[PDB]
């Protein structure tokens, strides 16, 4: 962990030095791979700080754990038990952690400097767009639009926006997907939530497994968790997934929640985004089993 | 005899309490699923969309899920899909409809529609900008008008007797609401499209068996006599069948506030 402080360190001194090279100038070459070479070796003490403390917890536990499993149970109870269980499952996990970490602090303080086209409503630009269609005095060309405003409008017509909200949608779901493959769901939610999307601020919730504490007799009435219906939920995500008509960025956001490797894979265009979609997919599908 | 009965400890009034609320919303379905069969029989093939609200109104989300994947209707489908915990959507729909109403968006929407998210974000009125107003819970029966109150009303975390209250609070005159739900009647009475029009010598209105046991569970010194008597029950004034059995089952509860003349009568 002091090894990982002091790899960090460096490697935030040689960002600092590389952010006021003037581009093109060949002498920041060798500090451009010491800045590569610096952050690899940190994420890789990152990753043996997790995976070799696991391996020894579990040879000091495994002479011990009889367990029961309750046959009241809910989901989310089989996994906190799997997650005790199983150490492949365990291990792969504490892989997708790692790779999302990795994520989260290329993203780092830059969440709010995102400037869109619409500012005031959800695809501002087309509503404003059929709003003077509305009006008696339209003399303009007539485009081929949607001329409804729920969230599916664009595939059950198959009908564009204007190009504006076209460029919103595409730069916000790219947005969306990055937040999600650094872990910050809650923040790819607060982004829906931010830029007027309050129905898919809700989807990036129907993974949550399920729970009722007071199946088993608690003593205040305990909140209900999760998602009943989460089977269901997962095969509506992959026919999100699977139709042509949806953004990669859209399928790989319900994939990367639904185990569609094959409509993720799509989208990972580093070696950790490869082996991210590998390891995201493998936990789910195994959790799934 | 089944789940309370699992426990081989003295069950908490907690666990009471919400087994109580468990099987409530089974039979609040149970009331509901012949109409709601008989309405998507014929709703189905002209209107998907209130299809979809009827099945909703007998907590058949499965069901209006998928009529929903079948009609190409797949962005409500998900919708419903999540709609059994997390009030996160609740609210998120609650702030999709303000902004619609506030926008003049609102009325370029199905009000059948606005019906269903006004229904999923816990609003039994919706004021539209036209000035229209969709009540969620008009032209429905008094059974799956209280369902609409222990379900989409309320949390998880409520008694029935909230639902009940809330249900009573919808159907009476105050000095700053409209009514909006329809008042509890005897099966023999419903769709008879009988206003009661205040009468005159009558100052208890008639209601359903159902709803009195409903508020001497809500309220332990609540009425026995409006109970017992054959015209919460039957459309018969000399039919005592239930009503001897109902207080010899009451009696055997230690409900104790009936009066002798009152059992006298039902006894003779």
């Amino acid at each position: 962990e002091e090894y990982e402080n002091i790899c960090g360190s460096q490697v935030n001194i040689l960002s600092k030095i590389v952010s006021r090279a003037t581009p093109g100038l060949q002498k920041f070459s060798k500090t451009a791979s010491m800045l590569w070479l610096l952050q690899q070796e940190m994420v890789t003490w990152r990753l043996l700080a997790s995976l070799y403390r696991d391996r020894i917890q579990s040879a000091l536990e495994e002479e011990s754990v009889f367990a029961v499993t309750a046959v009241n149970a809910s989901e989310k109870t089989v996994v906190e038990a799997l997650f005790q269980r199983d150490s492949l499952v365990r291990q792969s996990q504490l892989v997708v952690d790692w790779l999302e970490s990795i994520a989260k602090d290329e993203i780092g303080e830059f969440s709010d400097n995102i400037e869109f086209y619409a500012k005031s409503v959800y695809w501002e630009n087309t509503l404003h767009t059929l709003k003077q269609r509305q009006l008696t005095s339209y003399v303009g060309s007539v485009r081929p639009l949607v001329t409804e405003l729920d969230p599916d409008a664009p595939i059950r017509q198959k009908m564009p926006l204007d190009d504006l909200d076209r460029e919103d949608e595409v730069r916000l779901l790219k947005y969306l997907f990055t937040l999600i493959r650094a872990g910050m769901t809650e923040e790819a939610q607060r982004l829906c939530k931010r830029c007027g999307q309050a129905w898919r601020a809700a989807t990036l919730e129907g993974w949550k497994l399920y729970h009722d504490p007071n199946v088993n007799g608690g003593t205040e009435l305990e909140p209900v968790e999760g998602n009943p219906y989460r089977r269901i939920w997962k095969i509506s995500c992959w026919r999100m997934a699977e139709d042509e008509l949806f953004n990669r960025y859209e399928r790989a956001i319900y994939a990367a929640l639904s185990g569609n490797l094959k409509q993720l894979l799509p989208v990972c265009d580093t070696w950790e985004d490869t082996v991210w979609a590998y390891f995201r997919v493998m936990v789910d599908s195994l959790v799934e089993q | 005899l089944k789940e309370l009965d699992s426990q081989l400890n003295e069950p908490r009034e907690y666990i009471q309490i919400l087994e109580r609320r468990r099987a409530f919303s089974r039979w609040l379905s149970c009331t509901a699923t012949p109409q709601i069969e008989e309405e998507v029989s014929l709703t189905q093939k002209n209107s998907p969309v209130e299809a979809v609200f009827s099945y909703l109104t007998g907590k058949r989300i499965s069901e209006a899920c998928s009529l929903a994947q079948q009609s190409g209707d797949h962005r409500l489908a998900l919708l419903l899909s999540q709609f059994v915990g997390s009030q996160s959507v609740r609210e998120l729909l609650t702030m999709q409809l303000v902004d619609w109403h506030q926008l003049q968006a609102d009325s370029f929407i199905q009000d059948e529609r606005l019906r269903i998210f006004a229904l999923l974000a816990g609003k039994p009125v919706w004021q539209l900008s036209e000035k229209k107003q969709i009540n969620v819970c008009s032209q429905l029966d008094w059974k799956r008008s209280l369902a609409i109150h222990l379900w989409y009303l309320l949390p998880p975390t409520a008694s029935i007797s909230r639902a009940l209250s809330m249900y009573e609070e919808a159907f009476q005159n105050t000095s700053d609401s409209d009514r909006y739900a329809c008042s509890p009647l005897p099966s023999y009475l419903e769709g008879s499209g009988c206003v009661i029009a205040e009468e005159q010598n009558s100052q208890t209105p008639l209601r359903d068996v159902c709803f009195h046991l409903l508020k001497l569970y809500s309220d332990r010194h609540y009425d026995l006599n409006q109970l017992l008597e054959p015209r919460s029950i039957t459309a018969d004034p000399l039919d005592y069948r239930l009503s001897w059995h109902l207080w010899e089952v009451l009696r055997a509860l230690n409900y104790t506030h009936l009066s002798a003349q009152c059992e006298g009568v039902l006894q003779a």
